[PDB]
């Protein structure tokens, strides 16, 4: 995947990541932006809306776990396959996500950096996340390709 | 298919943006290229080198037409026809570069506007540059 | 977005299923079912089961609507508020799934229309489709 | 992958398909259903309208190349990575084929199939067909998971 001198920088610019937060604000622009993935996650109770998606704390507790996994991913990097084999075979055996909506998280993740970040994340250091956020989907969709 | 309040949150979101829409144009594209290398097999007589004036000139002209759509987004294919025969039977562009090209638009437009880029505005402009590439995607000449 | 060509095909071609459009909407709900498994996860409540009563009916309803969608080609969004609002609104149906659907309609269509089913017929066709699944997955309210 | 069974059935099918014309439509349909595509065919000539596309003579013997590598990845269904290892290199690192396009193409051949053998193409054949064309355009996209 990346080269050892990106690996740095991503590992660098992921330290300065605040995991509650960011966590939270992706899974919750995913289930504004693209409202079908709320089908997911209607046990997560109220999604009528923005600011109820926004607001639910069970989506705020669910983005941590995520981002969590993430920053793990971010540690086995050169086996994301291995890394995500467990979620691959949830996500996909049990769940049916279907895999288009792994691609939708990572990029969303990407927007959400940029947002908190502005001019520290530079066009550069995104590049090499989206090689990343494109693993960590090929990773988790593994038990279908 | 947008909302009453989608073509709201278009409009207000692309205000703010204003007088920077060539600017955050060209930074879209200079993303799009980095993130994205196959997307530059379709400007093979571009300077593509980072800070190129060709890329940042190029942003206005994109710039330029999207702000076109914002002011006709109850007719794009009348607004867009120009620009569909163009992307869709000259150039033939494929789909899922549109894709690359909105996304990386997201990435500027949060990172120059975190308060106004609130994610239901976020759906939004989503949406709408989901109508945008359709448009620019057929052939309905 | 469909040009006048399309039009012309899809009301063409719509026009040859004529009678036996429920048939051909029950073929293409087993064909999805069958060869794409996930899709039953929307029918949980449904006999999936071959010659189902209930897929049966389901079919014919599926088909009646496109007939209704192919007289109002002008105003998707207007003909077919409804059924976004069920799709969209309250199923929440992956649009993955309008896809699996439209090409096993177009499978269907193929296999009993073999002379009408020319290439022309079939890139209007499948644009049509395309266009009716982008409003029952749109929420406009 | 497939079965016995789905294998056996699916190869008897096979058995039926002329390759020559099958193929030659199957690329015709791919080029006027999804135009986009005619841009990597760029080389073959006038591809101006449906009638052009369908009769142009590099597009037919193109369509004949590829339903081969088709009826050859049937004689080797157990190991489609591998049979296809090639091709995964042309398109993705000399051609850059977006991997989507590979699944239009499957479909296509499905439409097409279905087309030239009616009722006959029965929905519990046309199954395992997807599940093939699917293997297929996994194989060929792996230069990209
Ligand atoms: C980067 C992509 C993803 C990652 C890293 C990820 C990671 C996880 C993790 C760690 C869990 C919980 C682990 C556990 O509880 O054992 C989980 C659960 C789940 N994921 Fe994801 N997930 C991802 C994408 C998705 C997507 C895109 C969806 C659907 C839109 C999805 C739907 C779910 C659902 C429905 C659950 C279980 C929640 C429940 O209890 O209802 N996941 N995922
Ligand atoms: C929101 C989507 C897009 C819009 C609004 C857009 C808009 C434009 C505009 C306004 C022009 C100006 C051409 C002129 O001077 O008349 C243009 C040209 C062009 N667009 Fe796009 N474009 C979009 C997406 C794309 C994508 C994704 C690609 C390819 C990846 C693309 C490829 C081109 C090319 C190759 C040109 C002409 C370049 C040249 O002059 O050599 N466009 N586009
Ligand atoms: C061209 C696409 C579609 C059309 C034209 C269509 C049409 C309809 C119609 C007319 C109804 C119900 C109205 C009634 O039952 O009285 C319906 C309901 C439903 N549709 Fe669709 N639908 C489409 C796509 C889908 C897709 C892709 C799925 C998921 C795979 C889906 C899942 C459902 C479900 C679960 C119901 C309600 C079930 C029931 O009432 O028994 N629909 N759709
Ligand atoms: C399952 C999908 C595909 C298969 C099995 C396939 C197979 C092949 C084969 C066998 C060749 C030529 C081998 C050679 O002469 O070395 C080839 C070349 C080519 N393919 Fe495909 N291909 C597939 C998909 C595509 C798609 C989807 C596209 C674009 C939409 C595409 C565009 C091309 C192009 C531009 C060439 C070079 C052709 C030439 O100039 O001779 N292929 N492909």
């Amino acid at each position: 995947m990346l080269t050892a001198e990106e690996k740095a920088a991503v590992t660098a610019f992921w330290g300065k990541v605040k995991v509650d937060e960011v966590g939270g604000e992706a899974l919750g622009r995913l289930l504004v932006v693209y409202p079908w993935t709320q089908r997911f996650f209607e046990s997560f109770g109220d999604l009528s809306t923005a600011d109820a998606v926004m607001n639910n704390p069970k989506v705020k507790a669910h983005g941590k776990k995520v981002l969590d996994s993430f920053s793990n991913g971010m540690k086995h990097l050169d086996d994301l396959k291995g890394t995500f084999a467990a979620l691959s075979e949830l996500h996909c055996d049990k769940l049916h996500v279907d895999p288009e909506n792994f691609k939708l998280l990572g990029n969303v993740l990407v927007v959400v950096l940029a947002r908190n970040f502005g001019k520290e994340f530079t066009p550069v250091l995104q590049a090499d996340f989206q090689k990343v956020v494109a693993g960590v989907a090929n990773a988790l969709a593994h038990r279908y390709h | 298919v947008l909302s009453a309040a989608d073509k709201g949150n278009v409009k207000a979101a692309w205000g703010k943006v204003g007088g920077h829409a060539a600017e955050y144009g060209a930074e879209a594209l200079e993303r799009m290229f980095l993130s994205f290398p196959t997307t530059k097999t379709y400007f093979p007589h571009f300077d593509l080198s980072h800070g190129s004036a060709q890329v940042k000139g190029h942003g206005a002209k994109v710039a330029a037409a999207l702000t076109k759509a914002v002011e006709h987004l109850d007719d794009l294919p009348g607004a867009l026809s120009e620009l569909s025969d163009l992307h869709a039977h000259k150039l033939r562009v494929d789909p899922v570069n549109f894709k690359l090209l909105s996304h990386s638009l997201l990435v500027t437009l949060a990172s120059h506007l975190p308060s106004d880029f609130t994610p239901a505005v976020h759906a939004s402009l989503d949406k709408f540059l989901a109508n945008v590439s359709t448009v620019l995607t057929s052939k309905y000449r």
